[PDB]
């Protein structure tokens, strides 16, 4: 929950709400998995977080 | 509707009726659709 704030629901309008409906929805998680070979470890993933 | 899946969306609104009621295939009007006049759709979160 910490690392995510795009993650939060919402429920009420929280001061914290006012903030985090601001979010922009596609700003989380990977964003480039550069990976080089199938059913190996990925080498460089690119994650906002 | 054969396999227990119905399409389309659905509705909420309270009717005090007595008569005849089908949920399934309504007779009457749809009461708003979502571009219709006055009515308004919620944003993320339903933010209260």
């Amino acid at each position: 929950a910490l690392a995510y704030p795009g993650r939060a629901v919402l429920p009420t309008q929280t001061k914290n709400a006012q903030f985090l409906s601001t979010a922009i929805a596609d700003r989380i998680g990977r964003l480039d998995r550069a990976n080089l070979i199938g059913g190996e470890v990925s080498a460089m993933v690119e994650c906002m977080e | 509707n054969l396999f227990n899946v119905a399409r389309g969306n659905l509705y909420l609104v309270q009717t005090a009726t007595n008569g005849n009621w089908s949920p399934m295939a309504p007779v009457a009007a749809p009461p708003f659709v979502r571009g219709g006049p006055n009515v308004r759709v919620v944003g993320r979160f339903g933010t209260i």
